[PDB]
């Protein structure tokens, strides 16, 4: 199923939107995970929140300026902290002459402009904000309350890691960027675009993830000095042209406001925002993730320090393999 | 304390 690893798009009914884990399993039964990314369009009647009329006063404590260096589709990006500003102030800044989406004729044109001009006018991203815009009354696909087996991390081990098992908000503007990465511990992620302009995603099928890692070693000198998990640093930007020239299989898709994207374990992804927007995202897990969690690379230089023990997950959800697993641990 | 991050600093 899904032999070509196409990004699949799902349209669950209201009845199918009641049980998150069940629907994820269904998607995988149709081969969705092979692409590394899927889109879920919610039932017509569903809404995340009644209104967004009163979000302009939210304070973005630490907006980040995203400074890219490089050329010809290959860049490194680093972040500079900027002064706090409200979402209202941020929206005004996003829409200002310096930062507004350039005039363009179509997606392909905007995409070319993104890659060609990435070093100019470093954009400001209101990223990694602890919080949620889902109404408490929204009981289906509420990112604050998905009820997956990832809940063991807090329940069993008392571990809370912001953004992993608590939700993040992202206020974006044109050119704001997520670099190539898998999730910490190779978890799934889910991302809901609440409002505003689109978000474009690139994804390499998990089966080809190692080829992306090899390419990153070829493109980024010194990337392995002192660390075996460079891409966990989330500093590498690599254009689709460069992926194509180097034979790395990938796909692209644009997420619109009101749509969910799910990334699957070890599905490398990267992308960018088209203009002012607001997304919310969180990690989650399933039983199928456990063996990925066991295998996940870990940064060994202190740059990317999100990690946790797999013990509780194997102990509780893989009881018949727990002794075998422990033997491999020592 | 470790938390999910969009990228790297400095
Ligand atoms: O929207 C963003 O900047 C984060 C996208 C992402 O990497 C994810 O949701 O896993
Ligand atoms: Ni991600
Ligand atoms: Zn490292």
């Amino acid at each position: 199923q899904n032999p070509n690893c196409n990004i699949m798009i799902f349209h669950p009914t209201k009845e199918e939107f009641n049980d998150f884990d069940k629907y994820i399993a269904y998607m995988e039964s149709q081969g969705a995970h092979r692409a590394g990314l899927a889109k879920i369009i919610p039932p017509k009647e569903w809404k995340a929140r009644e209104t967004y009329d009163n979000i302009s006063e939210i304070l973005i404590a630490t907006p980040l300026q995203q400074v890219a260096s490089g050329r010809a589709g290959v860049f490194t990006q680093y972040h500079k902290k900027k002064k706090a500003m409200t979402v209202g102030e941020y929206r005004h800044l996003a829409n200002s002459k310096k930062y507004q989406t350039p005039p363009h004729q179509n997606f392909e044109d905007l995409e070319r402009k993104y890659w060609k001009n990435r070093i100019y006018n470093s954009p400001i991203y209101g990223a990694d904000i602890s919080g949620s815009l889902f109404d408490e009354n929204t009981k289906q696909w509420n990112l604050g309350h998905l009820g997956t087996i990832q809940d063991l991390l807090e329940k069993e081990c008392g571990v809370v890691i912001e953004g992993v098992n608590t939700p993040y908000l992202y206020f974006g503007m044109w050119k704001t960027t997520f670099a190539w990465h898998t999730e910490d511990m190779d978890l799934y992620s889910i991302n809901y675009l609440h409002l505003g302009e689109p978000k474009t995603w690139y994804v390499v099928p998990p089966e080809h993830g190692q080829r992306l890692e090899r390419l990153a070693r070829e493109l980024f000198p010194g990337s392995s000095r002192g660390c075996g998990a460079f891409l966990r640093h989330k500093v590498a930007l690599i254009s689709p042209t460069v992926l194509k020239e180097n034979g790395i299989p990938f796909n692209r898709i644009t997420q619109e406001a009101g749509e969910f994207m799910v990334t699957f374990p070890y599905g490398y992804h990267a992308g960018f925002n088209h203009g002012f927007n607001c997304a919310e995202a969180i990690n989650f897990a399933t039983p199928r993730w456990i063996d990925y969690g066991k295998m996940a690379s870990q940064c060994s230089c202190g740059e990317a320090r999100v990690t946790f023990s797999m013990d509780a997950f194997v102990r509780i959800l893989q009881p018949e393999r727990y002794d075998l697993w422990k033997r491999g641990q020592d | 304390t470790a938390r999910k991050s969009t990228g790297g600093k400095a």
